[PDB]
DNA sequence: CACAGTGATGCAAA
DNA sequence: CACAGTGATACAGCC
DNA sequence: TTTGCATCACTGTGCGCCGCAGGCCAGATCCAGG
DNA sequence: CCTGGATCTGGCCTG
DNA sequence: CCTGGATCTGGCCTG
DNA sequence: GGCTGTATCACTGTGCGGCGCAGGCCAGATCCAGG
């Protein structure tokens, strides 16, 4: 585990806590900039390019049939292999939550310049409310695909929201939604094994299962060490959703998940408590039925990450994490965040 | 023996603190014997009547998404924003009143003036008609607000104030609307009441919407309701018209979903380009609004006609972000005056350097022209050189005597006559957007605004074509295009300016230094309370008892 | 019913302007019907009693080159400096008092203080003996004093203020010198009386000498004379002693004819050099004075021994200019605290990144070490990161809690022991030069300053060899080598500091905008008169009437 | 006359109003810097070097037998052919006037680096009081040399000076002093043709005459258009000093004098009134007995010199003037003064 | 060991 | 056509 | 009931300087492929 | 083929 | 031998 | 006669942003030209 510091070019102030890195054909891209998109990059999607420890954000255009999407600040991202990305929820820079589904895919590729296609999908049926901090995954059962959405954080409903507590959030219901990307339908399922709400959790996707571990609840204000396997069966009739509580979970919130090897995942970062930060990493090795979470060695954290209060970041896709640290008391300029790159 | 309201008015209007009023009261009591003033707890009890959250009020029908509790005063400006370690980090201290509580406190302070206006307008006294209150809302960030030591967030060194000012109260009597109130000094610091004080950057969009969204929620909630208030023993009904005009152009571009000032779409009132503004220069109409900006953001975001970036930007006319604050399309008079003065300063530097004859010049030539202009302005106009154009430098610079001083430094005579007609046209056009009622105190100058604007535009196109060929400033286009339309709509520019908000910004630093606790968790509540208490019209009448 | 002196004290001490007082008086008289306060012309009539130029005095022998008139008040600080186009140009607006008139008025507004002080020492109130009055003179330049528009000279945006402070008054009774008065708050802004205000750079030597030379002439005339003053109905006899301790090191070096701060001769009190100060660090004695500096400038100018420029500078020890104000060899405690705090800040930054093990480093990782220290000091000690170090940051940084917070960022415990020992020694040594009477407040901490300073010097030489081998800062040498001699000479160091003049700079910044006319020709007179009235003890005793 | 603007290097702030340029072997030097001499140049004497319109002030060392002199701010300079310079009076940077006489001469010259010798001369006899704004010249009569000093401005005497008027100046007495540089003696002479005091005047030296023209008096506060020829005879006995009033004088104060040709002098700059500046130049052609002052053409003054209030400057010696103009307002940096160079054929 | 505020709160005294 | 000071002076009104 | 005074963690005066920040847009500038 | 000085340049002391 | 775009860079609008 | 009130004078500040820098001194590279 090698930790390496990365210098950023003339646009340090676009990376904010809550960005999301997507991966297309081995190239890394950027989404969720700070503020509304400027005239130098009207789309907000950037070319995440780190080479010899220097980061350059280059603009990326859209196709003519695209929808120009706002920078969402805490969405639910998943890959869907023809290879594309599904995003749901998030925070508009005016601090309103969205319920749209955008599908990002490569329209045409030229010599080191990529044009994207962003399509907004209609969602009818038992739709989820606008939220953030949730997760989405795609499962494959009997030659069909389905999107499994678990709950996150949202505002109070419109008959319960006062202006003295306008920005107060509450955890969503623990229902599980099955999102079909062919027709844009969603059905909810009440499962008795899921009683508490959950947010900022990790969700690993096997063939027909979704392993949901970690998270943080707002009602009891603890981070439970629970692990749930959501098995989805897809017959010709209605689907069958079955949750199963397993031992071996970890008390984890806002962690970063990467896939270094096939059927092998690494949990990096997160928060175990409020004032206490999680400096250990967890190695998750999937199987056909059983999973196990073991210890790996602690990477050599520097002196400014061990004494930082918060971090953020996401997964670049090549078994490599891009995490950030708040800089030298912001001030005017001179870099507000200290970025790093961790390899596995 | 003085009443505690009188000692409260004397303490807050003469800028005395509690620690200095205590010394004055203690010395007056210990030397004269009998207690002339009142102690501090009597003044603290007396100021609770004037703060918001004291009087009973009722909305009809009840406002959406607010509580009907009437004893709400200073609350946290974050509005329950979650400061957990997993979410977006907050570094902001904010305190505010509720909007309806601030409105009922302002109306109950203005009670005596409203009754006096109903007496003096040949009206009745127990009338309970639908009063229509017109307010003026303002917002401006500040800089060099140095944060303190101690425990708390990593707060930036800026501040953002939101204020309002009750401008005009009418009543329906018969068919005509008569005016029972009108503010005599609208750009004063005495009537700009504070509403929300936060410590964050004005360019940090996420924090700005996260604090200012409950205010726009309450404002949109009470934009379509009727407030019943017992004024002098009789319940009376109040409708409100909110008019946000106390903003500079940069904040209007930010909160209206428009691009920055260096773009090709230059005007926040019409859909023109900078090239087309320098060719027509007069003939433009006001077309932009808030609903149009919301529809144009939805067109940009959905992209229904399947275009690229440039065609979609030409379709939506630069609206590439969602607006979140409804503002009035108008002109800030103070910043327009400052920008026009800075443009004339650049014209004066270019005309003494013979740029119209020599189009090329080095940088030391421009520095020498600036040095000659600064030395001769100190010699003739007694104006020291400043690098940031003020308003007093603007009021002293736009004179014909300054044109005579600068024309002493120009060898040619046709350039002398060109600058003389330019300043004559500017001084013929300036009293329309600075006077509080140009249909009464300068109606001939209002009537000849379009003719003088066309003459000014022709003079800029002909005699200064080395500077205004294919480009123009935004404030020149605002001054030459939309001013008679804004006068025909609103009745006044300059009354609705952001100058009283800047005078309140002058008061803010004084109250932060010498009228508040020096703690990071306590400064904003004390400054908000004392600035609300300073602008009380009930306490300002005790300081005018001698002329009564 | 209030007397106009009481209303004047109320208007002055509560920072009330004349317009706000007129508003308050107008509304109190309008709502009460009585006349509680007094109108402003009565305050102006009672105001002239407290200003210089009112009492008769007499000198014996009369002062040389000083007038005999006693009704002089606020005079022009240029002193008839020629301003035509032929000669050297002027750029200042200066107003001042005469020195003798200001000292007579300052002695006369503390009349009841002197009478009660000679009552409490079991003496007689009709004594006319020779009173010895020692004062403390201070001068400091200011920046960001913004120019005004209008007619007048091309004024700089800086200001220089000269002030004095009566410290203690002493009567000779019997064989010993018993003291009558003693200033209880010496570094307060209630006791620093303004003397001359001017608008110039302190680094403009010609204009500074041209304005300050009449004051030095009056002071040199009064250094060897005697003042008769009718106090309490009995004529008393005063003689004066002037102590110029309210100067920082830069002004002392500029004015006393010495070299600049980065020179190889670092001490304004002795003749050591920076290398031999970096080798000895404890063993020095105060040698420099005003007369010796005048003799050394005459040796430099005449060159009697026919030497080169380097041998002449070695003989003279850096006195390449002529001194013109007599100052005493003391140490400013406020800037000593600020400089030692900045030195310990640099020590903490260099101790985080381990320069003792890796001596070479780029500036980017140095900025990284500074960022780490700033973040951890904001987290632990609640200290906001400052650019220019001030006194409150020095008071909060010089704690054992701060070094205990810093010791979380450095790996080795040898450096923990070194830093904790260094901060313990510095906190053992600091109340000797901060207290106003170390012989009574901390005599145990005073009597072992030599052992603690030798231990501090050895710890700097051994455990911090990577920074303090061959170079040492000026205030460290001043702190470690001199202050037992200064406290043996005077009795205190922190009382003679210049914190009162900085509080007066704060008062000047307030009075320039709130209690003065906004004119170039009228601001200095109004600020000087109001700052004189604010410092009046006769008005300050009116506000303590609850006793 | 060609007027040309000169850029100065990293030490703009040493040139102040009242500097003096001396000339040695065709090289120009500098004296009278602002403030006391620093450690980069402990002598205060600089190498005035203008080439391709750039000015570089390089330090100049002294010899081992020299006296290290203060920067005098308004002295009386004259050349005395070894070739040397005599300076008298001036203002110390502590604003005290000096009565010393310093003799500046070249001690040794190397490849473009000159070492000076500054000697202080004792003055006994009827000595002049410390003053500034005066003049000194050397006359040659019958194989002997004598220094002719005329009056200037000084402070009030020690029995008449008050601290309320400490910096008030008064014009000196109109006596003429004959300074001998061999023995250091000075004798005064009361002449009835000189009644008013004079300061900042021009003094041209022929063989045995000194032509004193221009000036400004403090008592009546006018600039008189008077011209005096002071003829000095040097016999074996006592000298004979005779003044003579001539017509043709000009109302001139603080002017700059250069010698372009032999027996031909040019008056550049000065002040005719207080608020009025003198933009004309005067051509003085000496003879054996008669002098005449005629008009020359006005040089092309730029827009910042015609609207300046003050100037200063002195003579470089090659028929070339170096004059300065107060920095365009000054923002406390980026050159506080604008300098020029004026050539005369 | 700078020092005179800065205002709300709490408790003792009148 | 920003507006509420900033203090000394001068003159009118009044007791 | 109404007065009076302690208590709490902080403030400022302790130095400088010039055009900047932010964003947008058209013209050089240059590097490698139709 | 040195090498002996002129001369930038950056670091360090006080504000 | 072009030449067709990527991409710095400086000037101009509001504070 | 003496005490009180009010106009007059030409100006103030709030209207924008940043980082270390100014001044001086001294030692160490750095470079250019004479044997
Ligand atoms: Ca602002
Ligand atoms: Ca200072
Ligand atoms: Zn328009
Ligand atoms: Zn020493």
């Amino acid at each position: 585990m090698s930790l390496q510091m990365v210098t950023v070019g003339h646009n340090i102030a676009l990376i904010q806590p809550g960005f999301s890195l997507m991966n297309f054909d081995g190239q890394v891209f950027f989404f969720g900039q700070k503020g509304w998109p400027k005239r130098s990059c009207p789309t907000g999607v950037f070319h995440f390019d780190i080479k010899q420890n220097h980061l350059k954000l280059k603009p990326a255009i859209f196709s003519k049939d695209s929808c120009y999407l706002p920078p969402l600040r805490y969405p639910a991202t998943c890959s869907y292999k023809k290879h594309q990305y599904i995003i749901h929820g998030g925070k508009t820079p005016n601090n309103e939550l969205s319920d749209k589904i955008y599908i990002m895919s490569v329209a045409c590729k030229n010599n080191k310049k990529v044009t994207f296609r962003c399509t907004e999908k209609d969602l009818v049926g038992d739709v989820p409310e606008p939220r953030y901090g949730h997760s989405i995954d795609v499962v494959y059962s009997r030659g069909k695909s389905m999107g499994v959405l678990f709950g996150g954080r949202s505002y109070m409903p419109s008959t319960q929201r006062t202006t003295e507590k306008w920005n107060s959030v509450a955890d969503c219901l623990p229902h599980v939604f099955l999102i079909d990307f062919e027709f844009g339908c969603a059905t909810s399922y009440i499962l008795p094994e899921l009683q508490d709400g959950l947010s900022f959790h990790v969700s690993i996707a096997r063939n027909d299962t979704v392993y949901i571990l970690g998270g943080h609840s707002l009602a009891s204000n603890i981070r439970p060490a629970n692990l749930y396997r959501i098995r989805v069966d897809l017959p010709l009739g209605t689907p069958a959703v079955n949750c199963t509580v397993l031992p071996g979970g970890i008390s984890v919130s806002s962690a970063i998940l990467t896939q270094t090897n096939n059927d092998e995942f690494v949990i990096v970062g997160g928060y175990q408590l409020e004032n206490q930060k999680r400096m250990v990493c967890s190695l998750v090795s999937l199987g056909d039925n059983t999973i196990e979470i073991s210890e790996m060695e602690t990477p050599d954290w520097t002196s400014d990450i061990k004494h930082s209060k918060i971090w953020f970041g996401s997964n670049m896709g090549n078994g490599t994490i891009f995490l950030g640290i708040p800089g030298d008391n912001k001030q005017a300029m001179s870099e507000a965040f200290y970025f790093y790159t961790l390899r596995c | 023996g003085l009443q505690p309201a009188v000692c409260l008015a004397i303490r807050v209007n003469t800028f005395l603190s509690c620690s200095q009023y205590h010394k004055m009261y203690r010395t007056v009591k210990a030397i004269t014997g009998r207690q002339i003033f009142q102690p501090l707890h009597a003044l603290r009890n007396a100021e609770k009547v004037l703060l918001p959250g004291y009087h009973p009020f009722e909305w009809q029908p009840p406002l959406k998404n607010v509580s009907s509790r009437t004893d709400v005063g200073i609350i946290d400006g974050l509005s329950g924003l979650a400061s957990s370690v997993d979410e977006y980090p907050v570094d902001t201290i904010a305190k505010r009143f509720r909007y309806d509580s601030a409105l009922v406190s302002a109306l109950m302070d203005m009670e005596e003036d409203i009754l006096e206006g109903m007496r003096s307008q040949d009206l009745d006294d127990y009338l309970n008609g639908p009063f229509t209150v017109v307010v003026k809302e303002s917002c401006d960030g500040m800089g060099d607000v140095s944060e303190k030591h101690g425990s708390g967030p990593a707060v930036p060194e800026k501040a953002v104030r939101f204020s309002f000012t009750v401008m005009r109260i009418t009543i329906e009597h018969g068919s005509q609307n008569v005016k029972v109130f009108e503010e005599p000094k609208p750009n004063s610091e005495l009537c700009c009441k504070p509403l929300c004080l936060m410590l964050a950057d004005e360019s940090d969009h996420e924090t700005l919407t996260a604090i200012l969204s409950p205010l726009i929620a309450e404002r949109e909630a009470m934009k379509s309701s009727e407030l019943t208030l017992e004024m002098g023993g009789i319940p009376r009904t109040f409708k409100f018209i909110f008019r946000g005009t106390g903003y500079d152009e940069k904040l209007v571009r930010e909160v209206e979903g428009l691009e920055a000032s260096g773009s090709v779409y230059i005007c926040t009132l019409c859909d023109t380009t900078r090239l087309e503004a320098s060719q027509n220069l007069v003939f433009h109409s006001i077309t932009r609004s808030h609903a149009e900006n919301l529809q144009r953001y939805e067109v940009w975001r959905s992209n229904p006609y399947h275009e690229s970036v440039e065609e979609l930007r030409d379709r939506v006319k630069g609206v590439s972000a969602k607006p979140f604050i409804e503002t009035v399309p108008s002109i800030d008079a103070l910043h327009c005056d400052i920008g026009n003065a800075a443009e004339f300063y650049k014209i004066f530097q270019l005309e003494i350097g013979e740029v119209y004859k020599h189009p090329n010049a080095s940088k030391e030539e421009r520095k020498r022209w600036q040095a000659t202009l600064d030395k001769h302005l100190r010699k003739r106009m007694n104006l020291k050189p400043i690098m940031r154009m003020n308003g007093n430098f603007a009021r002293k610079l736009m004179t014909q005597e300054t044109v005579d001083a600068v024309c002493e430094l120009i060898p040619s005579e046709e350039r002398h006559e060109a600058l003389r007609e330019l300043m004559d046209l500017y001084l013929k056009m300036k009293p329309v957007w600075r006077s509080s009622c140009p249909a009464k105190e300068c109606p001939e100058s209002l009537c000849q605004y379009s003719f003088n604007s066309q003459r000014f535009a022709e003079l800029l196109s002909t005699k200064f074509k080395y500077r205004y060929e294919g480009k123009i400033t935004n404030y020149f286009h605002k001054t030459l295009a939309h001013v008679p339309e804004i006068i025909e709509r609103d009745g006044s520019i300059g009354a609705w300016a952001s100058e009283g908000n800047q005078s309140g910004n002058k008061l803010f630093r004084r109250f932060r230094k010498m009228n508040a606790r020096q703690s990071k968790c306590y400064e904003m509540e004390d400054v908000l309370k004392h600035h609300w208490l300073y602008t009380s019209k009930y306490l300002q009448k005790f300081m005018n008892a001698h002329n009564a």
